[PDB]
């Protein structure tokens, strides 16, 4: 149990300076030990690698050690990212070394020599090293051929293939961090906000937010999240699409009284002019009228539970403002008239 | 019944004839189809003077309830609209000195004097008559 640890960190350590262009001193005795210690740590993850104390002491090694490091400064080094990641360290450990040019000329003979020895062993009982890095090229090649031949940008994102795949790396990613309890999910989420695309990242948290759960604790902290930092949520309603919106809100009735809330300041600083006979906005960036209607109709082509509460939310901001019954003096009235 | 007193469906009533103003042509003369006005219900002065008695007839009534702004907004389009009535710069010039005098105050007061009836209606010309105030030009030297 014990014995693991000075085994896992030490060759963790062996990875991260894998990737970094110091190797000078490295010989195929340093590349043989590397091999030899990632083996025994694909052979542990088959013997003993599920359904004990060995599997969550482990855990608590990795992702301790991926929020010590944290993602900050001195270096944004990845790591083996997780448990499964031990049953083909190797393979990491391989492609790094191929990708450092610093390698001395013996080492890379030593290395691939040892990698891809031939069809001398083409028998052999364990899935050996060659024919991982053989399926990895075949599932690369495939990824790169069905993306340009028979992949559509689906307009649906929540049935779309690569949304999905982030969105289930999101929530895996939020699963661990919530079983470690270090730190809490929404300092993490908070980071990453400031660190990577925005736009992007919302459609994945917009999507996130829908996949059914797998082990919705996950979603649940995104819901907290978002209700916390309203900054975001600003531009969450404003980037996506309607439908996403709608259905995440159905989902979710804790972000309904928020979003209509969000729409409801965003129609009063509109004004109207009669020559035009449309509503606009004094700022370029204030929505304009064919965006909220799109937003407001998809509302009400939506589950009863919302309904009763977008047409209720419209109809008391109507009267707030008088209750007329003619346009050119309430938005909200051309809104519920525009609506039928 | 701005003058039986109900200030809601007196701005209902100016609101609809501005609709059918604006998002509304009377000189369609692309298919003969019938009798018709020839003259009194299709000059462009007509339409433009009626325009601008309705705005007018409206920002008093936001005046009444308290809506400075609009009331504005309905003047200024006025003003846009027939720059030769006069009326219109003196309903906006009281709005401007109730609110703020100085700068756009004499901004107007040049337009008037840089632009210093034809054959109109008698339902419009009597319309202007009666809502016109009688402190126009005292108002206007001021
Ligand atoms: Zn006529």
């Amino acid at each position: 149990m014990e014995s693991l640890l000075q085994h896992l960190d030490r060759f963790s350590e062996l990875l991260a300076v894998s990737s970094t262009t110091y190797v000078s001193t490295w010989d195929p005795a340093t590349v043989r030990r590397a091999l030899q210690w990632a083996r025994y740590l694909r052979h542990i993850h088959r013997r003993f690698g599920r359904h004990g104390p060995i599997r969550t002491a482990l855990e608590r090694r990795l992702h301790n050690q991926w929020r010590q490091e944290g993602g900050f400064g001195r270096g944004p080094v990845p790591g083996l990212a997780n448990f499964q990641a031990l049953g083909h360290c190797d393979v990491l450990l391989s492609l790094r070394l191929l990708e450092n040019r610093a390698l001395g000329d013996a080492a890379r003979y030593h290395l691939v020599q040892q990698l891809f020895p031939g069809p001398g062993v083409r028998d052999a009982d364990e899935e050996t090293l060659q024919e991982s890095l053989a399926r990895l090229a075949r599932r690369r090649s495939a990824v790169h051929m069905l993306r340009f031949n028979g992949y559509r940008e689906n307009p649906n994102l929540q049935e779309d293939s690569l949304m999905k795949t982030q969105a289930e790396l999101l929530l895996e990613r939020l699963q661990e961090v919530g079983k470690a309890e270090a730190e809490r999910p929404a300092r993490f989420l908070s980071s990453l906000w400031e660190r990577l695309p925005q736009n992007n990242f919302l459609k994945v948290i917009a999507v996130a937010l829908l996949q059914p759960p797998l082990s919705g604790e996950g979603s649940q902290v995104l819901v907290h999240w978002l209700l916390g930092n309203s900054e975001v949520f600003a531009a969450f309603c404003r980037a996506l699409p309607a439908g996403l919106l709608t259905l995440v809100t159905s989902r979710h009735p804790a972000l309904s009284p928020v979003y209509l809330g969000l729409l409801t300041d965003w129609g009063q600083r509109l004004h109207y002019d009669l020559q035009k006979g449309i509503w606009v906005g004094t700022e370029s960036q204030d929505v304009p009228w064919e965006e909220l209607h799109n937003r407001f109709q998809s509302l009400c082509q939506a589950p009863p539970p919302l309904k009763d509460k977008v047409l209720t939310a419209l109809e008391t901001c109507k009267a707030q403002d008088g209750d007329f019954e003619v346009p050119g003096l309430s938005i909200w009235t051309d809104l519920l008239l525009a609506l039928r | 019944w701005v003058q039986l007193g109900a200030q809601k469906v007196a701005i209902s009533e100016f609101s609809r004839c501005l609709e059918l103003l604006f998002r509304a042509t009377p000189e369609e003369k692309e298919q003969g189809a019938a009798f018709n006005c020839e003259q009194g219900c299709k000059s462009d002065a007509a339409l433009q003077q009626l325009r601008a008695a309705a705005l007018i007839s409206r920002g008093l009534e936001w005046v009444a309830s308290g809506q400075d702004t609009k009331a504005l907004q309905d003047f200024l389009l006025s003003v846009q609209m027939c720059p030769g009535n006069r009326d219109t710069y003196f309903h906006l010039l009281q709005t401007l000195k109730r609110l703020d005098r100085r700068d756009e105050a004499t901004a107007l007061w040049w337009r008037l004097e840089a632009q210093t009836l034809w054959s109109l209606p008698l339902y419009l010309e009597s319309y202007l008559s009666w809502i016109r105030p009688s402190d126009r030009d005292a108002f206007l030297e001021e």
